[PDB]
RNA sequence: UUGACUGCGAGACAGACACGUCGAGCAGGUACGAAAGUAGGUCUUAGUGAUCCGGUGGUUCUGUAUGGAAGGGCCAUCGCU
RNA sequence: CUUGUCGGGUAAGUUCCGACCUGCACGAAUGGCGUAACGAUGGCGGCGCUGUCUCCACCCGAGACUCAGUGAAAUUGAAAUCGCUGUGAAGAUGCAGUGUAUCCGCGGCUAGACGGAAAGACCCCGUGAACCUUUACUGUAGCUUUGCACUGGACUUUGA
RNA sequence: UUAAAAACACAGCACUCUGCAAACACGAAAGUGGACGUAUAGGGUGUGACGCCUGCCCGGUGCCGGAAGGUUAAUUGAUGG
RNA sequence: GGGGCUCAAACCACACACCGAAGCUGCGGGUGUCACGGUGACGCGGUAGAGGAGCGUUCUGUAAGCCUGUGAAGGUGAGUUGAGAAGCUUGCUGGAGGUAUCAGAAGUGCGAAUGCUGACAUGAGUAACGACAAUGGGUGUGAAAAACACCCACGCCGAAAGACCAAGGGUUCCUGCGCAACGUUAAUCGACGCAGGGUUAGUCGGUUCCUAAGGCGAGGCUGAAAAGCGUAGUCGAU
RNA sequence: AACCCACUCCCGUUGAAAAGGUAGGGGAUGACUUGUGGAUCGGAGUGAAAGGCUAAUCAAGCUCGGAGAUAGCUGGUUCUC
RNA sequence: GGUCAAGUGAAGAAGCGCAUACGGUGGAUGCCUUGGCAGUCAGAGGCGAUGAAAGACGUGGUAGCCUGCGAAAAGCUUCGGGGAGUCGGCAAACAGACUUUGAUCCGGAGAUCUCUGAAUGGGGGAACCCACCUAGGAUAACCUAGGUAUCUUGUACUGAAUCCAUAGGUGCAAGAGGCGAACCAGGGGAACUGAAACAUCUAAGUACCCUGAGGAAAAGAAAUCAACCGAGAUUCCCUUAGUAGUGGCGAGCGAACGGGGAUUAGCCCUUAAGCUUCAUUGAUUUUAGCGGAACGCUCUGGAAAGUGCGGCCAUAGUGGGUGAUAGCCCCGUACGCGAAAGGAUCUUUGAAGUGAAAUCGAGUAGGACGGAGCACGAGAAACUUUGUCUGAACAUGGGGGGACCAUCCUCCAAGGCUAAAUACUACUGACUGACCGAUAGUGAACCAGUACCGUGAGGGAAAGGCGAAAAGAACCCCGGAGAGGGGAGUGAAAUAGAACCUGAAACCGUAUGCGUACAAGCAGUGGGAGCCUACUUGUUAGGUGACUGCGUACCUUUUGUAUAAUGGGUCAGCGACUUAUAUUCAGUGGCAAGCUUAACCGUAUAGGGUAGGCGUAGCGAAAGCGAGUCUUAAUAGGGCGUU
């Protein structure tokens, strides 16, 4: 019982130069250079799944500083004024306010200042 | 594998890989690593658990309600035509026929005969009466069965 | 005066193995002491070399048809900077 | 030791020539000391001659360069392939900070890519290999001693 | 096919072996070369035209000679066990 | 680390706030062990290595079955499903075979071994085009002349770069027709392709006659065997 | 001079050439050069001796076998959870 | 509406990137097969001086090469078969013919049979040169047909030194010589390697060289083993048993007795079985052939064997191929028949030879020295054999029983011949395969031991596929009376067009969309505007990715690599834990104080065969004793074992 090679060869090298679709020069079309490029790609994946959370959360606390400084507070005492009164709103809600809801982000701004925090 | 004697080039010197002989396993010419020669696949199967499996093969085709038996089983001449016509009474189309002795009449006909097989009580292995759908002996097989098997 | 005894030996210490260390107590026969008793070398810790092979003293073992012998086994003991 | 010391040759001589004897460590057929002629032999010094040089200049042919035709090579993980100062498998185009900088050729030069070429030849290791040596071990061809055989007669000396 | 030389050869010198079926060499052997030669010849060794010369040591190792005496092989087989 | 920093953006004390990880919590999933009869609690980084469970490929049985010219395997896209190896459905191409399920056997899964074979890149339209005796016109032919043919005129060898024997080679010799490949460029030309033709001996050279070195060698002598040496003889030119 | 050789410089080193070329250089009646035919070879031959030469291969030629010699040494070793 | 100033900044690509669509190169993949590989059952086991194996040259209507033939040359003569086409293949055309008065074709027998080659009349550089003798025929410068090697054996004639006769010399008869893959019996005989070095030892009496014989060979009928009971020639298989032994007592080597089988057989020296060759009695095979059953309609289709419906044959139903898948279309198949003439085997019964050595075994048995062989390496070393040297007895005698002696037992050496069971396959036929399917399988599917390489011995490739059928593209146009194309035609299909099935990847192009000329680095990843396309007209799908956070390849080897440490230019195909026999543990089964067979029979996976192996009892070095036993003076103690 001779097995040959050529079908299902083929069938997995076509699985891996489809995922390198894109790709520059030899890393889209040759598999020795596509195969590191997919693992490669794959590595940067896994830990951009825990970046994405970090680069959202500094960028929502840069926009309420920036908001926060226009009622006249800083982002450190409208936290600890937020806590201070009751409030629990999210980072990511507390910043769509700042941007789109304006009259809404100053009330709150101004319910947080009256806890003298 | 024919030739391959000398060394193709010389141990140093010349930016190749190192080589002893272009029969190697790795040339495309070359010898198979692991060649077959002929053996025998050859198992041993102990006399009593042999038995054993008749023993179970036969419970099943009484509870299948494949075992077919009647009184004695013959034909007069020997025509596939005769056959034929008598395994229709019985209902039988692909069917195992088992004999105290397989007469020449009976072996005769039912040889070119499709899905029909002429046994003898030894002669019936454990693959054929799992094979046919139907297994039809005698009461003269069936009280040799019992000599056998106990 | 010969205990620098013979057969053992509960139990331990050490320790990869092969080796090593201590030892109450029992049986045989002893030596000193009136006796209880002490004695299985020396105040203790170095002074040593496996197996194979060959030699010597014993032996209710074996011994190539049988009776013996040769040879072998067992116990003691000699030959290695 | 040592470029020993003295003399000659040069403006200046670790080389050269002549001596001294303190011969690390000359020496008499593995010959000692001389020697005419000879040497594509080693060292030193002169005359002539000169682009060897100060210090290069001009000129003539064949390439290099451009056009038409034919058409290789070693090499090559992939490249969107800068400098500096640090860091770091301890000498970075690729890391950090920083400075510079539009995109692409052609003619030239070789400072780097620890550039290409050859599984380092120097060094060590392997209970690796070859060949060579001998008063290493064990053998052995050849040469040689004696017994028996082929192989006999007689006389004499001489021991049991 | 990176070394042409002071390296090799050389004429000359010396030592030593060889009496002819020579020494010596190639050959399991027959045989062949030496040589259809015969010590003014043949082989080996060292030195290296020519001139003047070539000193001392025979303890070591080799070679040559001697044969008295010690040891000393196969062989033989007294005696004892 | 840089910009820059002097009642600091430095240092020394104290205070409160905030940022900050794959750590902890929240929400939704998957798994291992143990306990109880699907719930609980407590785990789930990992090389050498141990243990457990699977996917896919070729062949055999199931299978004289089932699918298939109303389109098999294979190739190429799209969609979709699982934790993964992977599965499934379809458009186009192709034109005749494939193998559900559960078992049984393995030439059973490649990126590396300065791996083997074939194809194709980079260097790059880059080096080079093989003695620096040397070429310039005119005409002809031709699809097309620097190179072919002829003419006029220059150069080079001439103890050869001219003639002739021998060895070696073997049709390369001449003619007609050709230019794909070969010719380091083009070619109408050629030692190139196709087809014909061409070599005439008493005196030339062999053979025949004779021998050298040497070979072989009846008988013969020697040697485990194969064989060695050698006499008569008979081969061997230079 | 021819012929045989190979002392120097340069070029060439992917060469016109797996050892050449242009300039110079040595011997050139002899221990000369050369054609044809023949003899000696693998622990063997031959060597005015360099461990040189024996078909671009020599501190033991090439070829085929023992043979897939041995390699405590480098390199490689292919799907998933 | 102007002028000025300031701010802002679309489009415009020499060329590149990504995606997509079409191509080109290339030859993978799939399917296929006239070629290979491994078995089983038979055959027959040789060919050659009557010239072999292996060749050179020739031979055809037309050039070459294969295949046959041999100057009578793809053939000549005879028998036997058949039953209409034929003049071999690559490989086609044009021609000439052959014949139902029996051709091509197949089988038996005959004739011819160049030159080389053991090569054999003598020489030679294989395929060449030169001769002599006898008989017959021509007259010129020959022709035809036979002979002429060497050695051995036999026979006849002859005749040296030398008288006789010996050597020697000629003439006749018979035989031999060379080739061949393996098997057999002998002569000579390594080393690597292992012992983790290496000498004894091993590898191994293997590899290799040489000499003989046969279809088999060899060996074979007790001067053999056993043990006081017996067996009964040789050969081969399974056990005893990896035991007894042997061994630098290391690495290793390794029996026999006793059992179970296959085969069955002995006969002579007071002359036998047997074997060989001729002549006859019958039988059976082999070399070629002959007969050999049963189907229609309909649909799709270029073409049915496929669909749907209905039948028939069966001692013949999973054969090959016919335009897609056929028991009933063709060739076959099961089953019956068949030989002018050759070969072979077995059978009678006759002759001849041989067996054959004469007469029961003398330089023999035994011994000493040095070696070989026995599983046994000097060891207490028996037995066989012999290079050197010696040397008996005569059945009231001699040989063995593992140093040696005594007693018993058992045989009769120094003379022969014998089948079967066993070994092997270069060669021929049939069948088979959980073998390969063109980088595989033989090196070789194809004009392969070729091309090519080497002075030679020797080494040694690459290279398959149009279509069902050549129906292989008439004719027109461009082009050099080209190469190559554009139409037209054939075909079901020419993007099936001869470099022809399918036709992947690397690699090279054309077209469209978006991006790219102030920008620094493993080229991605997270975020993300703008533009383009499609349509479900924006919480959608697809293509690009300005700008921005993070981010120094993979493998190996290492304490540690972005490392400037190794490896890889890329793609496609191939490429490394296997198999056999002995075992131990685990899982899963069958039987169970028992379990299981091996060789071998066999109706051949059944059934038989329980020789043997393991277990049910241990202790001791052993004799031995035994739920105990060993040590010991010891029933004490202690070691091992026991429900
Ligand atoms: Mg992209
Ligand atoms: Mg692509
Ligand atoms: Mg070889
Ligand atoms: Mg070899
Ligand atoms: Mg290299
Ligand atoms: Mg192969
Ligand atoms: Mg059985
Ligand atoms: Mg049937
Ligand atoms: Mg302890
Ligand atoms: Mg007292
Ligand atoms: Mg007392
Ligand atoms: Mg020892
Ligand atoms: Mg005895
Ligand atoms: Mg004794
Ligand atoms: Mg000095
Ligand atoms: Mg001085
Ligand atoms: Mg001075
Ligand atoms: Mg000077
Ligand atoms: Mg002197
Ligand atoms: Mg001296
Ligand atoms: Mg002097
Ligand atoms: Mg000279
Ligand atoms: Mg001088
Ligand atoms: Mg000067
Ligand atoms: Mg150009
Ligand atoms: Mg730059
Ligand atoms: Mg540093
Ligand atoms: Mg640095
Ligand atoms: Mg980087
Ligand atoms: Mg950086
Ligand atoms: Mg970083
Ligand atoms: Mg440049
Ligand atoms: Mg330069
Ligand atoms: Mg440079
Ligand atoms: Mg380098
Ligand atoms: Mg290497
Ligand atoms: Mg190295
Ligand atoms: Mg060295
Ligand atoms: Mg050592
Ligand atoms: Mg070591
Ligand atoms: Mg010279
Ligand atoms: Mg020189
Ligand atoms: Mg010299
Ligand atoms: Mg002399
Ligand atoms: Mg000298
Ligand atoms: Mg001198
Ligand atoms: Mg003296
Ligand atoms: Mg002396
Ligand atoms: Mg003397
Ligand atoms: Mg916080
Ligand atoms: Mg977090
Ligand atoms: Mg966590
Ligand atoms: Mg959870
Ligand atoms: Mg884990
Ligand atoms: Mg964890
Ligand atoms: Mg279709
Ligand atoms: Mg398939
Ligand atoms: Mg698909
Ligand atoms: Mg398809
Ligand atoms: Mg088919
Ligand atoms: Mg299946
Ligand atoms: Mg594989
Ligand atoms: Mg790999
Ligand atoms: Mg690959
Ligand atoms: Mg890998
Ligand atoms: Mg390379
Ligand atoms: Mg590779
Ligand atoms: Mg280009
Ligand atoms: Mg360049
Ligand atoms: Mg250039
Ligand atoms: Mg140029
Ligand atoms: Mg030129
Ligand atoms: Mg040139
Ligand atoms: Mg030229
Ligand atoms: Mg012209
Ligand atoms: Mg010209
Ligand atoms: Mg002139
Ligand atoms: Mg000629
Ligand atoms: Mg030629
Ligand atoms: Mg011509
Ligand atoms: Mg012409
Ligand atoms: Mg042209
Ligand atoms: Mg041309
Ligand atoms: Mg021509
Ligand atoms: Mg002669
Ligand atoms: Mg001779
Ligand atoms: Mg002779
Ligand atoms: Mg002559
Ligand atoms: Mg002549
Ligand atoms: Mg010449
Ligand atoms: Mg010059
Ligand atoms: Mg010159
Ligand atoms: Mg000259
Ligand atoms: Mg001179
Ligand atoms: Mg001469
Ligand atoms: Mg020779
Ligand atoms: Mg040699
Ligand atoms: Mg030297
Ligand atoms: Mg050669
Ligand atoms: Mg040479
Ligand atoms: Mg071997
Ligand atoms: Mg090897
Ligand atoms: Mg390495
Ligand atoms: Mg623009
Ligand atoms: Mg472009
Ligand atoms: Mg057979
Ligand atoms: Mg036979
Ligand atoms: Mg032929
Ligand atoms: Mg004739
Ligand atoms: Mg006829
Ligand atoms: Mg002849
Ligand atoms: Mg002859
Ligand atoms: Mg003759
Ligand atoms: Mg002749
Ligand atoms: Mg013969
Ligand atoms: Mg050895
Ligand atoms: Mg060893
Ligand atoms: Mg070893
Ligand atoms: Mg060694
Ligand atoms: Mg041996
Ligand atoms: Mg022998
Ligand atoms: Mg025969
Ligand atoms: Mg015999
Ligand atoms: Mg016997
Ligand atoms: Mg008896
Ligand atoms: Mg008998
Ligand atoms: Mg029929
Ligand atoms: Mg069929
Ligand atoms: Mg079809
Ligand atoms: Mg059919
Ligand atoms: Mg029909
Ligand atoms: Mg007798
Ligand atoms: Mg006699
Ligand atoms: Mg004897
Ligand atoms: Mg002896
Ligand atoms: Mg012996
Ligand atoms: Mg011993
Ligand atoms: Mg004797
Ligand atoms: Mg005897
Ligand atoms: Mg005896
Ligand atoms: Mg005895
Ligand atoms: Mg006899
Ligand atoms: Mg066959
Ligand atoms: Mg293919
Ligand atoms: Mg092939
Ligand atoms: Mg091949
Ligand atoms: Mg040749
Ligand atoms: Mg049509
Ligand atoms: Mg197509
Ligand atoms: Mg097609
Ligand atoms: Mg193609
Ligand atoms: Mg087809
Ligand atoms: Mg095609
Ligand atoms: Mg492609
Ligand atoms: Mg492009
Ligand atoms: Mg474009
Ligand atoms: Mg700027
Ligand atoms: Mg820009
Ligand atoms: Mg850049
Ligand atoms: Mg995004
Ligand atoms: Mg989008
Ligand atoms: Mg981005
Ligand atoms: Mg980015
Ligand atoms: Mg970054
Ligand atoms: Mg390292
Ligand atoms: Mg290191
Ligand atoms: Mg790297
Ligand atoms: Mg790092
Ligand atoms: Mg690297
Ligand atoms: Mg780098
Ligand atoms: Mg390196
Ligand atoms: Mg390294
Ligand atoms: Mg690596
Ligand atoms: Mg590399
Ligand atoms: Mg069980
Ligand atoms: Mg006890
Ligand atoms: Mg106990």
């Amino acid at each position: 019982a001779r097995v040959k090679r050529g079908v299902i060869a083929r069938r997995r090298h076509k699985k891996i130069l489809k995922l390198a679709k894109g790709y520059y020069g030899a890393r889209s079309r040759v598999f020795r250079v596509a195969k590191q490029a997919v693992i490669k790609a794959g590595q940067y994946a896994y830990r951009d799944r825990r970046q994405r959370k970090r680069q959202f959360r500094a960028l929502w606390i840069a926009r309420i500083n920036a908001g926060a400084r226009q009622n006249g507070l800083s982002y450190s005492r409208l936290i600890a004024g937020l806590k201070k009164a009751a409030i629990e709103i999210d980072r990511k809600v507390l910043a769509d306010l700042a941007v789109n809801e304006k009259a809404a982000f100053t009330a709150i701004v101004e319910k947080a200042k009256a806890s003298l925090a | 594998v024919s030739g391959g004697g000398k060394k193709p080039w010389r141990q140093k010197g010349t930016g190749r890989a190192r080589a002893g002989t272009i029969r190697s396993p790795i040339w495309r010419g070359g010898g198979t690593t692991f060649a077959a020669k002929p053996r025998s696949h050859e198992q041993k199967l102990n006399k009593k658990m042999y038995r054993a499996a008749l023993r179970s093969i036969l419970a099943e085709l009484v509870r299948l309600d494949r075992l077919v038996v009647v009184a004695d089983f013959a034909v007069d001449a020997p025509k596939t035509k005769g056959l034929v016509a008598k395994l229709d009474t019985l209902g039988l189309k692909d069917v195992l026929i088992v004999t105290d002795g397989v007469d020449e009449n009976l072996y005769l006909a039912a040889r070119n005969l499709a899905h029909v097989d002429v046994r003898d009580v030894q002669g019936s292995d454990p693959v054929s009466l799992i094979a046919y759908d139907k297994v039809l002996v005698t009461v003269s097989a069936v009280k040799k069965f019992e000599e056998l098997l106990g």
